[PDB]
């Protein structure tokens, strides 16, 4: 449920 | 930049041994309760294979003997029972923040009992002699350890700067190595000498083994 | 099912440009980052960079910025690595690997391509010369015999060596190629067989050097001296 779309991990 | 250093850079261990490889990151790889440190195994001539991810998770199709541990800056990979197939370079890798990086790697070699080489000499091919070159090949087959001295002698004169060695990777079954040395001379240089010998020195041999022939397509 | 196939490698002149391609298949292409990793012969792995296929978001290794360009073609399921003004230093095996946009099972560098060798050299494509390494140099018969093929004077790497069209693999040792003072590569492929099979078996080494379009099927038969 964590995503990396910018070269880092974020909650989404 | 998050960078890592692995320890040791190299190791030699026996089948059945517990092997421990460490990885230190310059900064923490922790985020959202996950430790973004992964382990890859790279076999010779093959792309690296995912073993362990997020410090302790097991990739599918990876044996039980491989396990991982750690948090923040310090990580460990353990092979519980070293198998002969486990010969590889092992890399830690960070997936927390770009730039992603790998450690320098740790070469794991498998320690076996001493094995002497089997020596074979090959005269130059008749068709090579038509192209004006002469390559004499020496083969040292299935030996342990890797350290082996191969000296070329031409009419008993110790050769220098005209030979090339190549060592095979450790066998995944019997853990032995193999080597080929190639004495290369001109057809003219080859045509002035009779005896072409390959003298082999290895721990497994009581004294040097000598494989030779006398020039000619006899 | 899932496969990444690198392409567009091979020999390139120094100062020249190369466009490497990573053909992806068997998954939703926009759901996995494509990473480019290089490996200099006999050295460690180096992260070059990555591309997010949905918006073309790209991350680079500071050393590769402005010379290396990672792009994509969503329609062709291919990520690209443009490498310009190449130096001898750049000579390496270039891999591509996918990494999930979502954290989950085997998310990180799950699948890799086979890699492509990029050789940055002014030298030309030279095809090999395959010479047989016949069994029994001077003394005939025994228990176990060795024979082989000498793959000589080719450029660049690689070369593939097979025995009896893949049928013979046991006891085969295809030595890593070594670079001669001449700048040309050379290797030998060897095989240990029981001496009692020499009178019956026909041994052929299948040599392929794709760079020079060279395919050689040479026979290895015994000789007296």
């Amino acid at each position: 449920q964590l995503i990396n779309t910018n070269g880092s991990w974020h909650i989404n | 930049d998050i960078q890592m250093t692995q320890s040791p850079s190299s190791l030699s261990a026996s089948v059945g041994d517990r092997v421990t490889i460490t990885c230190r990151a310059s900064e923490s790889v922790d985020n959202y309760g996950i430790s973004f440190m992964n382990w890859f195994q790279q076999k010779p001539g093959k792309a690296p294979k995912l073993l362990i991810y997020s410090a302790s998770n097991h990739a599918s199709g990876v044996p039980s003997r491989f396990s991982g541990s750690g948090s923040g800056t310090d990580f460990t990979l353990t092979i519980s029972s070293l198998q002969p197939e486990d010969f590889a370079t092992y890399y830690c890798h960070q997936s927390k923040e770009a730039p992603y990086a790998f450690g320098q790697g740790t070469k794991v070699e498998i320690k076996r009992t001493v094995a002497a080489p089997s020596v074979f000499i090959f005269p130059p091919s008749d068709e090579q002699l038509k192209s004006g070159t002469a390559s004499v090949v020496c083969l040292l087959n299935n030996f342990y350890p890797r350290e082996a001295k191969v000296q070329w002698k031409v009419d008993n004169a110790l050769q220098s700067g005209n030979s090339q060695e190549s060592v095979t990777e450790q066998d995944s079954k019997d853990s032995t190595y193999s080597l080929s040395s190639t004495l290369t001379l001109s057809k003219a240089d080859y045509e002035k000498h009779k005896v072409y010998a390959c003298e082999v020195t290895h721990q497994g041999l009581s004294s040097p083994v000598t494989k030779s022939f006398n020039r000619g397509e006899c | 099912e899932v496969q990444l196939v690198e392409s567009g490698g091979g020999l390139v002149q120094p100062g020249g440009s190369l466009r490497l391609s990573c053909a992806a298949s068997g998954y939703t292409f926009t759901n996995y980052w494509i990473n480019w990793v290089r490996q200099a012969p006999g050295k460690g792995l180096e992260w070059v960079g990555d591309i997010y296929p949905s918006d073309s978001f790209t991350n680079y290794n500071q050393n590769f910025k402005d010379r290396f360009t990672i792009s994509r073609d969503k329609s062709k399921n291919t990520a690209y690595l443009q490498m310009n003004s190449l130096r001898a230093e750049d000579t390496a095996v270039y891999y591509c690997a996918r990494s999930s946009i979502y954290y989950g099972k085997d998310y990180v560098l799950d699948y890799w391509g086979q890699g492509t060798l990029v050789t940055v050299s002014s030298a030309s494509t030279k095809g090999p010369s395959v010479f047989p390494l016949a069994p029994s140099s001077k003394s005939t018969s025994g228990g176990t015999a060795a024979l082989g093929c000498l793959v000589k004077d080719y450029f660049p790497e690689p070369v593939t060596v097979s025995w009896n069209s893949g049928a013979l693999t046991s006891g085969v040792h295809t030595f890593p190629a070594v670079l001669q003072s001449s700048g040309l590569y050379s290797l030998s492929s060897v095989v240990t067989v029981p001496s009692s099979s020499l009178g019956t078996q026909t041994y052929i080494c299948n040599v392929n050097h794709k760079p020079s379009n060279t395919k050689v099927d040479k026979k290895v038969e015994p000789k007296s001296c």
